[PDB]
Parts: C-alpha cells; sequence; structure tokens
C-alpha cells in the first residue's frame, strides 16, 4: 500500500482540470469553469503493484496565488502544465510555475505536461497563430523547457481525445516513486 | 470624538490586586466588561469555552476541504511582524462555505 501525492499547477485555462477529468470520471468538460481546489484520489497499478494516488487540481490565475503553497508540503511530484496553443502558459511555466516550485518545493521531482494537443492539428486555429507570426508548441521546444527548468520526464496529451492521458500519471507515480 | 484610557480594575473572586485595562471612552458598559472577562477568564480552564485555537476552520468551494490558518506556509512576512493571514488573503469570496470543528 502505497501512496502518492500529485499536484497539477499551470496557468488558467490551460487544460488542469479536463485532464483530471477524463483521467478520473471519464469525461471531458465542454464549458470552461475556473477551479478552486480539488482532491481526486485513484487507485492504479504500478509495475504489478497498487499504489495510491492523492491527486490535487489547483488554480491557475493569479488571484489565487496566495493560497496555492498550501497544497505543495509533502508533495511527491509536480505536473506544471501549459497549453501548446498559448505561447503565454507556455512562458509561464518558465517565468512564473518554475520560481514558485522553486521556492517552495525544492526537492519534488518536476513531470512538464503540454496539454491540447489535439489543437495542433486544428486549421481554423494555427493559421490565426501564424498570422500573429506566432506557432504552436513543438515537442523540441516543450523538451528544451523542461530540460532548463531541471524536470525529470516531459510528456504530452489531449484531454478532448483521451490520448496519453493514462501515460502522464504512471509516469507520475513511477517518478514519485523510484524517488523516494 | 473619542479618546484611549487606561482603567484599573479589581476582581473580586480572583483576588488579584488590579488589572490594567486598556479601553475607550465611547465603549459602552457591556462591551468594556467582555473587556475585561478576555483578559482574566480566557486563560482560565474552561472546557465548554471554544477559543480560536481549539478550534479548526476549513474552507470547501468544492468537495474537498482545506484548513485555513492564521499563519501557515502562504503568510507573508510583512515589517518587523508575520502579517496574520486574512479573508483576501486566501481570497475567499462572498457565499463561500466553511466548516468549524473542533481540534
Ligand atoms: N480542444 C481542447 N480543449 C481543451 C482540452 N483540455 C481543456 N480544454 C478546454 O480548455 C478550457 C480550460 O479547461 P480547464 O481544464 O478547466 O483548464 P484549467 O487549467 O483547469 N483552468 P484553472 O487553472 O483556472 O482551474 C475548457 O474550455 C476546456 O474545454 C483539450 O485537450 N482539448
Ligand atoms: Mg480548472
Ligand atoms: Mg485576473
Amino acid at each position: 500500500v502505497r501512496s502518492v501525492k500529485v499536484v497539477l499547477v499551470g496557468d488558467g485555462g490551460c487544460g488542469k482540470t479536463s485532464l483530471l477529468m477524463v483521467f478520473a470520471d471519464g469525461a471531458f468538460p465542454e464549458s470552461y469553469t475556473p477551479t478552486v481546489f480539488e482532491r481526486y484520489m485513484v487507485n492504479l497499478q504500478v509495475k504489478g503493484k497498487p499504489v495510491h494516488l492523492h491527486i490535487w487540481d489547483t488554480a491557475g490565475l493569479d488571484d489565487y496565488d496566495r493560497l496555492r503553497p498550501l497544497f505543495y508540503p509533502d508533495a511527491s511530484v509536480l505536473l506544471l502544465c501549459f497549453d501548446v496553443t498559448s505561447p503565454n502558459s507556455f512562458d509561464n511555466i518558465f517565468n512564473r510555475w518554475y520560481p514558485e516550485v522553486n521556492h517552495f518545493c525544492k526537492k519534488v521531482p518536476i513531470i512538464v505536461v503540454g496539454c491540447k494537443t489535439d489543437l495542433r492539428k486544428d486549421k481554423s486555429l494555427v493559421n490565426k497563430l501564424r498570422r500573429n507570426g506566432l506557432e504552436p508548441v513543438t515537442y523540441h521546444r516543450g523538451q528544451e523547457m523542461a530540460r532548463s527548468v531541471g524536470a525529470v520526464a516531459y510528456l504530452e496529451c489531449s484531454a478532448r481525445l483521451h490520448d496519453n492521458v493514462h501515460a502522464v500519471f504512471q509516469e507520475a507515480a513511477e517518478v514519485a516513486l523510484s524517488s523516494r | 470624538e473619542y479618546a484611549p484610557l487606561t482603567v484599573s480594575v479589581i476582581v473580586q473572586d480572583e483576588g488579584i490586586d488590579a488589572i490594567p485595562v486598556k479601553v475607550l471612552n465611547c465603549d459602552t458598559i457591556s462591551q468594556v466588561k467582555e473587556k475585561i472577562i478576555d483578559q482574566v477568564y480566557r486563560t482560565q480552564p474552561c472546557s465548554c469555552w471554544p477559543k480560536p485555537d481549539s478550534v479548526v476552520l476549513e474552507w470547501r468551494p468544492g468537495s474537498t476541504a482545506q484548513i485555513l490558518s492564521d499563519l501557515d506556509l502562504t503568510s507573508q512576512r510583512e515589517g518587523r511582524w508575520k502579517r496574520i493571514n486574512t479573508l483576501m488573503h486566501y481570497n475567499v469570496r462572498d457565499g463561500a462555505t466553511l466548516i468549524l470543528s473542533k481540534v
């Protein structure tokens, strides 16, 4: 009976809650609702062994920055999320979320995650970005960020399409347990 | 206007010679009494008297609650002193939901 505390952080609307709901309840939310804080408990297997997962869903808005550090203590792994379509959320991975994590959680492993991957293959959206001289984030750019931040791994997923979702948390529990 | 006012109070049962009590001349006789009780009896053994630190206050905007404290990991140390956390420190909006429970 091994338990692991998982905490997700990332800019508001980058898709933290949708990632968890699809993983836990198997349901995707169409309407955006800013999360305050929630705890999802999930039983999973790791290399043939059951591992309970305490998972916390934080608020990415700037208005809850003073409440968020309450969930950092006793963390086993930190998922730093960003929106692939929003270059701003990719910057705040290093400008905003890394200093906040490095301040409190000096030793907790970091796993950078790129969300809303399904939006990369949307012509109507990428052209709106390309007309403004901006391209969606690519794999080698998400990797260099995880490297610059000092993350252990770097994964991508799409909550809208269930792809690579269950794999994100399997890697989270493996890093958390092997680093214990 | 008003005025600060230090007063000398004697309590019959406790037998202390005198107790300085800082009050205001605009304080009513009821406010002055409680100002004295909070100085002589808040530290007296009373199992049925809930004090803020014998009491937990949790906040849940969703399905899970979290404990709010006067000073925790989120407290910003402003000046000579650690600023005690407020309701707008935790950004507790109107219509929130709280839980009170003994330790
Ligand atoms: N197309 C697409 N939309 C997504 C995906 N994940 C989330 N979204 C959308 O993006 C918006 C934000 O989702 P949400 O999970 O609530 O983001 P959040 O990080 O939890 N916001 P906050 O941090 O303020 O609580 C919603 O409108 C949701 O439908 C995805 O994989 N694909
Ligand atoms: Mg949310
Ligand atoms: Mg704002």
